[PDB]
């Protein structure tokens, strides 16, 4: 079957970069999208950016260009997102989802993982 | 690219087929021909220009062919 | 008042017999009109909405070859057919391959082979035609009441919409009478051969004849969820390697290709239905019922103070914002112009008779002073006001600018350009007919020829006229050449 | 523009309640809308993988479409187990990003 | 493909500018210029052809300019 | 018959016939008796009858 492990939740301190790994096996990873939607506690979830594993670059939400970075590897079929700067704002669980490349399918987030959770405090 | 300067005639060819030969063979020619059939107005002016420029049928023919070929390809 | 210092607005003065004045309302610009005695008014066209569209020939600018199949046949055994050939969604061609004992065929030679594939469509770009039944223009007429919040205001005015069915329309004004419009939308822009093309969130207008000759797959546009695309071969491309097998690719998406293609088209912002901007329309102003509104009023005597300093526009027009002092009577502010050490009245007052309707709110009085030194008087008293202003332009410069504007208008509006300030007369009609014949000849002879080719042909024709002894031919061709240079330089705008 | 959908309440007897999604002329009026319902605290699942097509969601009772600038969802026979937050997400093509909504707190009595 | 044959001269005149007036005003000349800078070889051939076909000065210069325009565009 | 004295209105647009002729379909909302339809042609910037 096709699924995303999303590793395990970790929490850190402000001013340091944190990493969220996200592996999806069971299908040809090249053709489909990875969306990295954030979800805050008791708030709506907003999507930030795609990553095409085969040739894609970061296409963040306008709120988040220069705030996050996205990388990937084709051999292991895993997509990496890391937070270059942790303020007090980003206290939420970050997700993964498979997306299609269809114009009507840019929002097609069919499959989701568990959700790696990160919060920041002193 | 802007698809206005195809990577053609570079000389580094091999026995194997190119990316697209069956269509790039006649793409530009068909553009010129559909232009010409759509708009015949330029033909009268081209005929006049070739005719009143110093006329030896070699010169007239080459001027007419070039002038009728350049405007469509390079609009 | 609405048209102050915007889009090289001009002022067309004069009225014919029975007071009709012809005016063509270029969109993205506007005109103002003074009169012998009637109040001046400015008209601007805007929001030529087009509703109730029809969709035909939705194209396809992407593909997704999902299923692929193949078949081969030994040499001298006929063309190998494939069962997935007669369906309404498969595209393929036959190619020749060499087969031997190593490929399963006893006879050596060249054999037939096919490779057929289903062709899903993605991102259709629907094409919409507009019909004259539902077309609607909109022109806003504003009087020069001299309100405080009237200068350069796009909100003030009265809308007088016009449709190709009900051509005539009488615009009702607030205590000014009725203005008669006789505009004709069946001329000007012609939407019969213009097709609106909408893709993604953007729209365009492309000439109809050009909207079928651009090479892409096309469909009936019946939005029945299973479009059987005509000419699927054009998008999908087969590549055959050095002999041997045969494989199929998708050739990506034509988004930027189409965006590049529509270079010469205009823009039509469609949010609800369509709102075609960049329009063009000819109008007639039946100006009989325009009350001067100040016949009964009297020239008041109290003093006047101004709020902001004297300012001018691009043209010969200065905008003065005066305020009235402690007299309750709503009067008719007089006006005069004076020279340096002498007394001569020459400065035309461009607006109507300015009136201070209320004590508190100022009035915006704008007028045309003469070239050189100018002195302005704003009352009958000795201490009313004195506005000294120096205008920069010169008469010959003004004539040159007017000729430049007229030539620019002629370049875009073509044969109907004579109608812009046309007052009923034989000479304008004669020029109209002559220029219409010549314009038909010119546009027919130069159709689709681009600006660089126009300028090259023009300079070549000028040269061929500069080295000829046939004088009449020389002058005819040199005139055509100069006109060609001018049209080539002005085109694209 | 940006999409905003309202939170609302309902009851366990079967009734048609409409989760209306409102957008603009560039984000949802031309593109396929996508409907999500999330059981709270875990990963949201996808409810409608096209404009009016459901992959495997509760059939015959979850169906909706879109009209002009508005998209809507209709649920029938809603019981307590359907307690979820419902999300409408559309792809914005002007800003080149998908436009997720704030969220509906659909509580069923 | 469709990128070829824009309707630059289609003649549906308007007052406001078009979709891409700024680029499209010079893109074709830009293509010719970059083609010439890339490949200087064709200049010698064009000069030779004009010199050995052009009887007069004007005929020679017209032939040269037409040849130097058509080939980069037809590429 | 007498000539009409009320207004007219276009139910459907006009159209050519590739011969230089028009088909104008007009509905008469005026309640009055059957009346001959008045007609005149106004040339460009002229009152002439063509
Ligand atoms: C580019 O434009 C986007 C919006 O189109 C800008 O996003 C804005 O980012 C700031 C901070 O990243 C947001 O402020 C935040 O607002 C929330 C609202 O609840 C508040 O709780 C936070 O404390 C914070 O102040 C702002 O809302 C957001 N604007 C939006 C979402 O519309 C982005 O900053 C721009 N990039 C630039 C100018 O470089
Ligand atoms: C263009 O014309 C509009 C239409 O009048 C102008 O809007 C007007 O704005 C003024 C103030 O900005 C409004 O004045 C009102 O005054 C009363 C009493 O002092 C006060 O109670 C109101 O709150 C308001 O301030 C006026 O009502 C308003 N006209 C309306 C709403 O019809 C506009 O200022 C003009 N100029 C531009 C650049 O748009
Ligand atoms: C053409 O290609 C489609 C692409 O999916 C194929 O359909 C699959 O067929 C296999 C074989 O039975 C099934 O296991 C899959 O579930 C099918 N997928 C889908 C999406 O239907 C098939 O090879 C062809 N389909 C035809 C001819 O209808």
């Amino acid at each position: 079957q096709v699924q995303l492990v999303q590793s395990g939740a970790e929490v850190k301190k402000p001013g340091a970069p944190v990493k969220v790994s996200c592996e999806a096996s069971g299908y040809t990873f090249t053709d489909y999208f990875i969306h990295w939607v954030r979800q805050a506690p008791g708030q709506g979830l907003e999507w930030m950016g795609w990553i095409n594993p085969i040739s894609g670059g970061t296409n963040y939400h306008p709120r988040f260009h220069g705030g996050v970075t996205m990388t990937r590897d084709t051999s292991m079929k895993v997509a990496y997102m890391e937070l270059k700067r942790l303020t007090s704002d980003d206290t939420a669980v970050y997700f993964c989802a498979r997306g299609r490349d269809f114009r009507g399918g840019y929002s097609q987030l069919d499959y989701w993982g568990q959700g790696t959770l990160v919060t920041v405090s002193s | 690219s802007v698809a206005l300067a195809p990577h053609v005639g570079m000389g580094l060819d091999t026995r194997t087929q190119t990316w697209m030969s069956a269509e790039g063979a006649w793409r530009q020619v068909e553009k010129v021909e559909t232009w010409a059939l759509r708009h015949p107005g330029f033909t009268i002016l081209a005929l006049f220009l070739a005719h009143y420029i110093g006329t030896s049928l070699t010169q007239k023919v080459v001027i007419f062919i070039l002038l009728m070929l350049v405007t469509p390809s390079m609009t | 008042m609405r048209c102050v210092g915007v889009g090289n607005r001009d002022f067309v003065e004069g009225l014919s017999g029975a007071t009709w004045v012809d005016v063509v309302l270029e969109h993205g610009g506007c005109v103002t009109t003074m009169a012998k005695n009637k109040p001046t008014l400015d008209i601007e066209l805007q929001k030529t909405e087009a509703t109730q569209l029809a969709t035909l020939r939705k194209l396809c600018i992407e593909g997704k070859i999902t299923n692929i199949t193949t078949d081969s046949r030994c040499p001298t055994q006929g063309e190998a057919v494939l069962p997935e050939e007669q369906d309404q969604n498969y595209v393929c061609k036959h190619t020749y391959v060499d087969r031997g004992w190593g490929n399963g065929c006893g006879l050596f030679g060249k054999g037939s082979l096919v490779t057929c594939a289903k062709f899903q469509c993605l991102e259709p770009i629907e094409g919409k035609v507009v019909q004259y039944e539902n077309l609607k223009y909109t022109v806003i007429i504003t009087v020069h009441t001299g309100d405080q919040h009237q200068v350069g205001n796009e909100t003030q005015g009265v809308t007088a919409e016009i449709t190709p069915q009900a051509s005539t329309t009488e615009a009702i004004l607030p205590e000014y009478g009725t203005l008669g419009l006789e505009c004709s939308p069946r001329t000007g822009l012609d939407f019969n051969e213009m097709i609106l093309l909408t893709m993604k969130n953007k729209a365009w207008m492309v000439h109809r004849q050009w909207f079928f000759d651009l090479p892409l797959p096309w469909a009936s546009g019946a939005t029945t969820e299973t479009p059987t695309w005509n000419r699927k071969e054009l998008l999908v491309t087969f590549k055959n390697a050095h002999a041997k097998k045969q494989e199929v690719v998708v050739l990506g998406s034509q988004e930027g290709a189409m965006h590049t293609a529509l270079t010469g088209a205009t823009e039509i912002q469609n949010s609800g239905g369509t709102s075609i901007f960049a329009g063009h329309l000819k109008c007639r102003l039946k100006m009989d019922k325009l009350e001067l509104k100040g016949m009964s009023y009297a020239m008041c005597t109290n003093t006047f103070v101004l709020k902001k300093e004297v300012s001018e526009t691009q043209h010969g027009t200065i905008l003065i914002k005066v305020e009235y002092k402690g007299e309750d009577a709503p009067c008719k502010i007089p006006f005069s112009t004076e020279d340096g050490q002498g007394k001569a009245h020459n400065g035309r007052l461009i607006t109507a008779n300015p009136v201070v309707t209320k004590k508190e709110e100022p009035v915006n009085i704008e007028a045309e002073p003469p070239f050189g030194e100018s002195n302005i008087v704003i009352g009958i008293g000795d201490n009313a006001l004195k506005i000294n202003w120096y205008k920069k332009g010169s008469s010959i410069g003004k004539m040159f600018e007017a000729t430049a504007r007229g030539a620019r208008r002629m370049a875009i509006l073509g044969d109907t350009a004579w109608d812009f300030g046309s007052v009923g007369g034989v000479l304008n009609s004669l020029g109209k007919m002559v220029h219409q014949i010549f314009g038909s000849a010119y546009t027919a002879l130069f159709s689709g020829v681009s600006w660089v080719m126009k300028i090259g042909i023009g300079v070549l024709l000028t040269w061929i006229g500069l080295n000829s002894k046939n004088t009449s031919m020389s002058f005819s061709c040199i005139a055509i050449g100069i006109i060609t240079l001018y049209l080539g330089a002005v085109v694209q705008a | 523009s940006v999409l905003t959908q309202p939170p609302s309440a309902s009851g366990t007897p079967g009734q048609r309640v409409t989760i209306s999604c409102s957008g603009g002329s560039s984000n949802i009026a031309i593109n396929t809308v996508n409907w999500y319902q999330q059981v709270p605290g875990t990963a949201p699942k996808l409810l409608m993988y096209s404009n009016n097509q459901r992959p495997s969601g509760v059939p015959d009772r979850f169906s909706g479409s879109k009209s002009g600038t508005s998209a809507s969802l209709a649920i029938s026979g809603l019981q307590s187990e359907d307690e979820a937050d419902y999300y409408c997400a559309t792809w914005d093509d002007s800003l080149k990003d998908v436009l997720f909504g704030g969220g509906t707190k659909l509580t069923v009595l």
